[PDB]
Order: C-alpha cells, then structure tokens, then sequence
C-alpha cells in the first residue's frame, strides 16, 4: 500500500456546470469558501461546464479528434479557476498550474490555506482513443489527484442534489428518484446520463486510499461544509476501498 | 439533419450521456499529419546498448526521412527502472513514479537528438502544431520523449505503483491522435513469440496476431505494455503496429518502405 | 535641432519632453517584415461557424500562403462572450477579463492551428521567436492567438468593464511594428454599411473611408473595435487595413493581391 | 465600479534614475523598506531609469519601431527589480516575474511581505504607434496594475521632490515653482517635461479606485514610510474617483 | 567582500549515492530531516549518484562531449530530489527548479522551512572542456550556490564516515586511512579518489564566505543532526576564508 | 580494449580515480554540428555604436550564411558595465552579476534578431534546442546570447565581484561542446598589440601567438577573457580561435573563409 503524501488535505471540486450560472451562484459560494479557508487544508479545482461544450460542438465540427478537443475543454476549467481565485484573492488565494500543483503544492498551501487549479488532468495529446468526447474529465482528474496525494477526502459540488436514477432536468425528470448513497460500481454498470464521469468509475477501482466521495449542491449554503465535516447532505459514492 | 443537430445535445446533455455519446461518435474525422510514421526506439531495447545499437539505426534515420516523414519517440531503458526500485519500495504512488520515468526518456531523446542534430532534427518543444521539422522536404523528421504526460493524474494500475502507461502508449498515442499511416516500435526481439523469447519451451514465432487472440495466448503483456493493446482495440485511425528488431540492421527501413519483416499486431 | 544629437539628449532630459519626443520623432524607419501580411479570422465571424466557413478559408491560406508571406490571428468569439458576462457580473476588471479572452484566442489558434498542420505552417511558441515559418517558402505562414498580451495591464475603457484592445487590435498591432504591408480582415461580412448589416433593410455598403469621416458618420464601432481606428490615425507603418468577407470564397486571395473589395479604411 | 482585488495592498514604485546612484542612494533606502515590511503589504515595482535610455538610442540608432523598444526597456525596471530584490532578500524578499505578478501575487504575499517586480507593462510588441518612445512606461505599468488590484493607494518614489512648473535641472530653473498638489486633468492640458509619463495621467482618467497618488522625494528618508501613512511630504494627484 | 544575502540559511547535500541506497537507507534520513525542520531553515541539494554513471557510460559510448553529458546527469540529480520532496511532502516540502533557487527562494523559505533542489549548477552545455567527465557536479554546485547566498554553512551528506585517503569502498581498503580533518590545499595535492567533487576545491579556492565544510555518513541517525550544530562527526574541510 | 571496461569501474570506482577518468578520456568523439561556425558580435566593439557598425555586419552577415553554417552571438556593452558597477558597490556577488549582465546579451540579441527577421535567422528559444535553423540552405544561421548560464553558480574570480566567465567564454563554450569547425570573435581591432590598445603609443600588432606566449608576454587578459585563454588550454575541439575587425568591412567575410587576416591564438 503506497503512502499519503498529504494526508491533511481536503480535495474540493467545484462543477464546471456551477460556475456558468454567475454571481449568483458563485458569490454564495466564495462567502463559504472564505469561511473554510480557516478550518481546513484546501486545493478548490474547477470543472470546465458549457463553454467545453462549445469548444466540442465547433472541435467536432472540424473533425478534430478527442485528443485535440481534451486540451481545448480544460482550457476552460482553468478559466472557471482564474475566476474562483480571484475572488479570493484578498484572502490569500491564486490559481496554479498543473506543474505547480504537480510539484509545489505543499510549500503554496503552507504559505496559504488554500489554491485553485483545474480539475482537468494534463492528457493533452495523449487521451484515450474510443470516444470522441474526452474520457478523463474535471471529475475523473480532480479523484486521480486527491487520491494520489492521499488526501482526507474529496467532494464533488454540483447544481443538483446528488445522483439520481436519471437527468433530473433531462426527459425523464419526473421518474427520478434520488440516491442517497451508492458504490461504485453498481454506478458503473447502471447506464443514463450521470452528473460525474464514467471515467471517476473507473479510476475509482484502482484508488488505493480515499474510499469515499460525496456529491453536494452548491447551490444550496451550507452543504459544502456539512460535506467537509462528513455530514450526510447528498450522494455518498464508495469508492471500494477499506480503511486500514 | 442541416443545421447542427448537437447544437441541442451538447448544450442539455451530460457528456455521458449514450444519446450524445453515439451523436459524437459519428463526427467527421480529420488527419492531423496523415502521411507521418511514428517510431519507437527501446531505451532497454537499443539506447541503452549505446553505439552498437545506435548508430547503425541512426544511419537508417537519415536515409528514411527523404521518402518518409518520421516521428521519433524514446523509451525510459535500465535507468527508469532504477528510479522504480527505490521509489517503489519507498511506496510513493504511480503518480509520483510516472515523471520520474519520464526524465530518463528526456534524457535518451536528448542523447538521441544530439546525434541527429547535424541533419536538422531537433528535440521538440511547444511542437505538436510544429509542422516545420516534419514540413521540410530536407527534415521530414522529429524526436520526442517516449512518456506521456501524466505526472501526478497517470492512472494507477490494479495493483503495485508502476506507471501502468509508459513509452510504448506515449509514442502509440501520439501516432493514433495525429493520424500516423503506421505506427512502429523498434525493440531488440524479432517480434511476438508464443513463449519469453530469453527462456522458452518450444517458442513459435508469431508473425502476425490480434488482440483478441494475444489476450487468448497468455500474451497480454509479452512484448508491448498491456494497456497498448487495450488501446490499440480503441484506436480510430492506426488499428494496427509492428514490432520489429532494431539490432538486425535494415528492418527499420524495411516497415518504414512498408514490408511485413516482424510481427504486426492487429485491433480486429 | 537635429536628429543626431540624442545621446546627450536621452541621458539629460525627461523622456516626455518634446524636444527629446520631437527629436525622436524622426529616426531611421525600419520595416522587419515588410513582404509579410497580417490577417484576422474572426472568433464569431468566421471560426465558430465552424466547417461551413473554416474549410474553405483553410484552402484558401494555403493555395495563396505560395505567393505570400502569412502571419494569421484568430479571434475569440462566442465562448469569450460568456467569460465576459459571467466574469463582469461578478465585478471583475477589464485587466481579469483580458486573460480571460486570450484563452479562447488561443484555443481558436490551436484549432487552426491542427487542420494546417498537414501542410507545414505551425503555431507559435512565443509571437517574437519564430521568423522561421516565415522564412521557408514552403510554409510561408504562422497561426497565433490575436488577443494582445496586455493581460492585468489593460488599459480601461471608458465605460464599463469589457477589454477596450482584443483580437483586432491584437492582430493590427503585431502589423504596424512589424512593417507588414497590410492588414486584412476576415470576417462574416462584406465590410461597411452606414447600419447593422444583419438588420438593416437600407443600410449602404461604404466601398471606402476613412476615420475622420467615420466618427463624423456615427460609426464608432460597427466592424472593427473603436480604439484600433485610434491606432490607425498613429500608425506609421500600417496606415490602412481591410475588412472582408470570409464566408463569400475568394474575397481573401482578391485583397490579398491588392484589390478592393470589401472596406477599407484610411487614417488620413 | 468594479470589485477591489486586493484592497489591503499598497503600491510603491521606485524610479530607475534612483537606483542609478548606487549603493549611496540604495542603502538608506533598503533600510527604510525594511523597516516598512512589518507595517504594510508591498507590492515593489521599480522603473527602469538611465540604461532603458542606453538600448533607446541605440535601438533608434536601428530604426526600430516603438514596439521593439517597449521590450528592452521593461528588461532594464526587471534588471533594477532584481537588484532591490537582492538587498531585501535576507528578509524574505524576492523578484517575481510579470506572470506571477499577475496570476500568483497573493499567495506569495500570504508567504513573505514583500516581493519586488518590474513596474513596466507585458505590452511589449502591442505597445501603442504613434510616438517613437514607448507610451506605457514604468510609471503607467506601476499604476495600471495598481487600479486592478484595488490597492490602498499608490506612492511613487524619485529623485525629486515632486512635480515642478518646469523641471528644475534642466536650462531652465527661473521659471520652475513646486506644486504641492495638482489634479490629473489640470496636468494633462499643462504641457511640459514630466517626472511621470502623460500616458500615467491618461490611465488616472478612467481609474476606478485609486483616488490620488503621491510623488515623493526617495534620496530624504522618512518621505516614503510617511508617505505610506498619508502624511503629505511631496505632489499628490487627482484621479477623478468618486462613489458615483 | 561581497554580502550574504541569506545569512540565516544553512544548506545541506544528500549524496546520489544515500539515495540509492533505497527506503533502508531513505527513512532513517527523512525521519531526521523532519526533526530538523523546526530548528532550522534548510536548503536540501541532491546529487546524481548510480544512474547518472550510467547516463555517462551511454553518452561517452556514443561520443558525447562533457557539454552533452551535464545536463543528463543534473536530470538524475533532479530525479533524487523529486523523491526526497514527496516524502517529506506532508511537512511542507517541495522540490523547486534551478531558475527558483537563483531568484524566489527568499519567499519559499519564508513560506515554510526547507525547500528541495538539485546540487548540480546550471552550467549544462557551457560546462569547462579537458575533461570527459564535467567538472561541475553536485558537491560543486552545492558549494557555489552555499557561497553566493552566504549561507551559515555547508554540510555533505555521504554513505561514509568521511573522507579517507584511500577510497573505503574502492581500491584498497588496508591503506585507507580516515581524516578526522584536513584542508582544501592538503586535499588539492593528494591525488585519488574522493566523495568530493574535484571542482568542489576549485570553488573553495575562491571561496568568500563560508570557512569550513562538513562530510559526514548520512547512514549514522544523528550525525546529520549534530554536523548542524557544528558538533565535529565527520571529516572538516578549511576553504582558506576567516570570519574566523 | 572492449568499449566495455569502463562499465564496471563506472559502477564500482570514484570519478576522481585516474583508472576511471583515463578510458573515458578514449571513446570515439562526435561532433554536433561540425561544419558550423561560431562568431561573436561584440557588445562594447559593435552594437554599442548602432547603424553604422551593425548594418555592415548585417548585410555580410546575409552573404555567408548560403555558403556557411553560422552561429551569432552577442555580448553584453556598456549597460552591462552599468549593472556591474551599481551591483558591485552594494557588495552583491559575482553570482547575482551573471545574470544581471545577461540580461544584456539577451537584450543586443533581440535587437539583432529583428534586423535579420525579414532574412529568416531567429532567436533561439527554449534553451535553443531547435537545429532547424541551421539546418535549412535558405536559413543556415541562428542569433543566440553570449553569456553561459552560470548565473548565480558562476565561479568567483580570486579578487573582485565582476564575474570572470562572460560573452567571449560564453559563445567559445558553445563552439567547442558543439564540434564546429571554427571560433571566430568579431571586435572593433584588427587583433593583437602589445599595450593596452587605447594607449596608442604603437605597439606591434602579433599576427599569430599561442597561448603560453600570452602568459609571457603579460598580454595575460588582453582582449580575450583571462579563462578564454584556460578554456582553450583544455578545449578539445577548437583548439585555436580567430580574432578579426568587424569596423573595416570584409573582414568577417575574408575570416569566414578561413584567411588568415587579424589575430589567431592557439592552445598549442
Ligand atoms: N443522474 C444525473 N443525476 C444528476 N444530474 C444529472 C444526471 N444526469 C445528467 N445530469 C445533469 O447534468 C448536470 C451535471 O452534469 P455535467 O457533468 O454535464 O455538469 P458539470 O459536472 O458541472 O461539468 P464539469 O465536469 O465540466 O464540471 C446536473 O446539474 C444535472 O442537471
């Protein structure tokens, strides 16, 4: 079993899908980042949201292929990250690069509490063939990282109140039930439309320590932090994996 | 079906969704470098051999580059394996191991660049929309580092911490993304056997396989990293490569004018 | 009293004093790159229309690319639009938003950048360390990313938060320092009208202006961003620019050869 | 009136005419800066001065455009940055480039006090046409960058008291009287020699937050920590900044 | 003389070859280092050690000149420091790049404790000609880069007691005899192997600040610990400078 | 004997062991870019002056590169001697020195690299691991910086904060790692004299001196760096330089060629 490199950090993910709403749904939010920073040790990475969709529908009408269209969606991750950092910025936060976060994370988040990144791993050329649509996206990058750190945990903050047996919003919005908890993968065998990656699935059955991520709604206050304190406000995922 | 039918699925979707999934998957296709063939020079294989192994498939380099325009990778070699026994047992994750791996394919990409500098083949930086060193009728040719760049996000393996995608999947992936006509590894063993080619018990030469049967063989992992094969299944546009022998001279030039000298390993 | 005295000029005066402005005003004029051409395919106007408009201009670049030297911006388009209106609902500063526009710009490039790869022609790792593309009559040309690297130091506008100087004033910029002859753009219409082109039922395409009568006209801003004519009325190199239409074939290679079709606008 | 960035930052800039005196002109005031660390947070820009004029002519002497200056001289303000950097290391001082200026600056102010830069801008080949002497020199870099963060205020640093009728070095001193307050519009018809670029008055007409800025004398210790405090010892501007 | 521009800074070396040794000798060593942490404020510099002769035998096999060779085996030195920051990670550690080390480090050591680097300079293609073997490896570049800062003091952290005069795991070992302490001129005239860069008595000819270096067994717990604190464990070296 | 035998005492041995340095001291010798050629544009000599110095050497510049492979540096001037000066009397090191004077060579580098833009030579990025340029029969040139990158590594000299390894070190280093043929220094003098030049009290031009000769004679720094001289005594490649006026024009032609007009030292 490898070790925890930063056991005291808390991964957060922050919807690409949440940041395209504006103020109104950030501004609540950097209220309650600004009220973390203090109790915990936080790297926020940002999800890339609609403006990768459009980078995919002009991308994909050019023909270009998935490993073309990857670099162009986390693109956008690392504008939703500027965004959020900036923010913040007078309580000490700035976003960082993938080399940064890579290598320096431990000095910046012992000068500062927290930082920004983007979810988005850096597969630039060299994502998976098969799909046209990359398959490690801000959800699967944001999992890969926490659970390489070894970090406490990591939270996945969406527009919805966690996973449910389809789209909410989408066709069959009515006949949706809400899942309180699932693993996994009864996730990944089960098909529809999901708020997370079918790639987080995957990643998730090699995760050597976390065993565990919740899916909250940043849209309501206060579950971010109820999250963070282990409170059962949303989809709890497990990821298969036992402590100790 | 004119004007944008996902100008609606893309917008009210979740990209995994299977309705969007199929729409995307019926795209135009486009060949970023379609007449380009990529390489792969074995770190173990041939680099760390030094001048034996080297200089003669560096003579081969020069003479392919007029008629073919080459994509050089490197591999990691004895060095990368080092850095894996200590960090290993050291038990820092995949992660950690999978930039330490990928210095030692720099550093072969800088040997191996240097020797090719005085025909005009650089070490490419910033490149991937860098035509130049492929556009130019008197260059035609590129070399880069074998390892993807997954540093801390490499996707770990069932069990232990070697970075499951390595040098072959670096160099094969930039082959399948850019469109490359073929896609070469050069190694020091004539190809596939049914047996590890070093001790065997009756090894048959296998000239020519498909996944699905090397799968079958026992053969998941004999001579390409197994996830390449996984891959090579999933690739659009090189379905199959060849694995040829580096330390028999002229094979290289061989598959490069397009024989079937070593064995090719098909997706179907 | 002269223009060869400066020496003592620069070490013993402020460098806003006219006499050493006036002096300086007339020194030898060197053009860098004077056989070479800028031009502007548009974020919204051109590239995310998508294949429709792109393919066709892609052919044209390279079909004229033989008979000129090609140094082509892209713009931002739609997906800036959003960063925008979700970045200044937030109260975020011109100077946040300027780097929040360059991303797409660069996107924009990089797309590009893929489907002119076949053909030699790269994208910059840097605007001021490749004259090399340039240089090989095979390539000819470059793609870069035409928002201007002003990024927290954009100077405001006079209202409101949106970045004054973008992709336009990007790519005319790099052409007036650069000595380049002209200045075209692409974008989806066919140059002026006193009006909206998309509504206007009267509205009379302006064959040619120039500023002074376009501020007079009322056009401040219908085709190109009102501070680049401000850059026009002070450009010593490039002292007219042309605006044409993408999505008609051919508009491009006319202008290219010196003719006038579309807009063009004068600073005198 | 957007949101302040960074509203607890205060911005110095020290002329690069200043830094040429050497280490007489120097060390009174590194030991003045650290004096000031533990009292504010500082962000240090220093501008170019006498060498930015070595490359001028000669890159005049070449012919070359406006735009090929801006470069070369902004390396010379990064060249005084790295030697102010270097006196001030031993407490916690360093140079940073524009890039982590621009995206990084608040974590490293959460890690040190103080970290010195160049006050020119990254305009460098899109640098304005129009005068052979680039229009955005230090002083503009210095105040634009200023007016984004939201800092407490600017105060510049030179070698003069402060802004004269006509510069009293040069031929002539008859006519020469000191102001002691001056607004930017008052300045921008009054035409004449300038310790400060007339681009730095046409940035103070759209500046969003900063209401004044401060000119005071760098070779007279006690100007600047005064300065900083509000006390008025030099030329204060107007900006034109006001609630509505 | 010059200054000392970080003279509160003590910098240590850790051998290639201790890095080799793997986790039986690793942990023992981090385990220290986390304990010196608080008492400390440490620049830890690693060298090349058993793959970077490995890089040579290729490079020279191939013809290679020493200009070649440096910058290969300064990737492997940079490769032991990668692994040193991540275990000690947790505590605050990163590993930073040459360009850093030259100018930041002022802000990382006041970000936290100790930072990570290579020992090797950055002479890589410019490296000195005569030899096949560059001249400036790790314990070079750790000695320049302790005397350009002005650091307190240099220690070089081994796999032996110290130095011999005859190599104790090379040739002879009956004759090797242990130095308890000896001098950079006694050192320039005895001919033989060396843990020691040959260059490393190059660069404390000239040396200006820093009077004695310490060579002590980093595979003896403790020693690190009490070399820091000027405690004679190992060899003690005179470069031929007083502040005595 | 067997390229072998080093290969074990490269395991088991120290680096300062004779038996070890000594068989690495024979392997075969490669040389990178044995038909290339490297000058230096001097900073003080050339570009300090401006149009009337540099323009001759541009337009020669532009004649040899069709018939030679050239590699331009520069030196740092009078703005260099500027920092040293500020620097030196705050008692910073000669390590902070080398990289305020690099900013220099980079800055005359630029300067450079805009004057032969429209000629398609560039700036070296990325470490210059590009040979491209060179490479190309139409490009065959590059213009890089003079100064190694020591910078706060430098090696101290005995006395003194200036550092001893600058501009002339800096491009001889390049020629003698990168195998090429010759080192030519470009300077305002014809060569050689015995006193300081600006004395004029007619000394006597050396058309030719070795290096120990200069140790005698007590012309010890005398044009070119005191460690040039240490560099050439240990260099393996270039074993002599050239030292030529670029102020009278076809000098640098002339020398290009290989005549012998000017000074020549030698490490023999
Ligand atoms: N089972 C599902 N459960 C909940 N939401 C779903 C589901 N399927 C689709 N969706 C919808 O998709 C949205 C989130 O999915 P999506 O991945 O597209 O956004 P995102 O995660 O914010 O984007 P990004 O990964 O770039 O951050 C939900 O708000 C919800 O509207």
């Amino acid at each position: 079993r490898p070790i925890r490199l930063l056991p005291w950090l808390q991964v957060v993910k922050i919807g690409g899908r949440v940041m395209d709403r504006g103020a109104d749904a950030i501004l609540p939010l950097v209220e309650e980042l600004r009220k973390l920073l203090p109790e915990h040790r936080l790297l926020i990475l940002t999800g890339a949201g609609v403006r990768a969709r459009h980078v995919f529908s002009v991308g994909l009408d050019l023909g270009l292929p998935v490993g073309s269209l990857a670099p162009l969606a986390a693109s956008e991750a690392g504008q939703n990250g500027h965004i959020l950092a900036a923010m913040l910025a007078s309580e000490g936060v700035s976003y960082v690069e993938h080399p940064t976060v890579a290598d320096q994370l431990a000095i910046h988040l012992s000068a500062t509490r927290a930082v920004v990144g983007s979810a988005f791993p850096p597969y630039h050329h060299h994502e998976f063939p098969g799909s046209r649509i990359p398959p490690h996206r801000a959800d699967t990058g944001a999992f890969l990282l926490a659970d390489a750190f070894g970090a406490a945990g990591l939270t996945i903050v969406e527009n919805v109140d966690g996973i449910y047996t389809a789209d909410p919003n989408g066709p069959d919005r009515g006949q949706a039930r809400f899942l309180p908890e699932t693993s996994a993968t009864d996730l990944a065998k089960s098909e529809g439309p999901l708020p997370v990656d079918r790639a987080l699935l995957d990643v998730m059955a090699t995760a050597r320590h976390i065993e565990r991520v919740q899916v909250v709604n940043g849209l309501v206050p206060g579950r971010l932090t109820a999250a963070l304190r282990g409170e059962h406000v949303g989809t709890l995922i497990r990821t298969g994996v036992r402590p100790a | 079906n004119s004007t944008a039918e996902l100008e609606e699925l893309l917008m009210q979707r979740s990209l995994t969704d299977p309705q969007l999934q199929a729409a995307a998957a019926a795209a135009a296709d486009f060949r970023i470098l379609p007449d380009a063939t990529v390489i792969k020079i074995g770190g173990q294989s041939v680099i760390d051999r030094g001048r034996a192994a080297v200089y003669p498939l560096v003579d081969e380099i020069v003479a392919a580059r007029k008629n073919h325009k080459l994509l050089i990778g490197t591999g990691a070699g004895t060095r990368a394996r080092h850095l894996y026994s200590i960090a290993a047992g050291l038990g820092l994750p995949a992660g950690v191991l999978a930039q330490l791996g990928s210095s030692v394919a720099d550093q072969n990409a800088a040997m191996l660049g240097q020797l090719l500098a005085k025909h005009g083949i650089p070490v490419v930086g910033g490149a991937g929309l860098s035509a130049v060193p492929l556009s130019l009728a008197e260059v035609n040719a590129v070399v880069f580092s074998g390892m993807p760049p997954y540093k801390l996000w490499m996707r770990p393996a069932a069990e232990g911490v070697i970075p499951p995608y390595r040098t072959d999947a670096g160099c094969f992936l930039l082959a399948e993304q850019f469109g490359c006509k073929q896609m070469i590894f050069v190694k020091d063993e004539d190809g596939l056997y049914t047996a590890n080619p070093k001790t065997s018990k009756d090894a048959t030469f296998i000239p020519r396989i498909s996944v699905d049967e090397m799968k079958a063989k026992g053969l998941h992992d004999s001579i390409l990293e197994f996830p390449v094969l996984d891959l090579l299944q999933s690739a659009q546009h090189v379905r199959e490569v060849q694995v040829v022998n580096g330390l028999v001279p002229g094979n290289l030039t061989r598959a490069l004018a397009g024989e079937h000298v070593g064995t090719i390993i098909t997706a179907s």
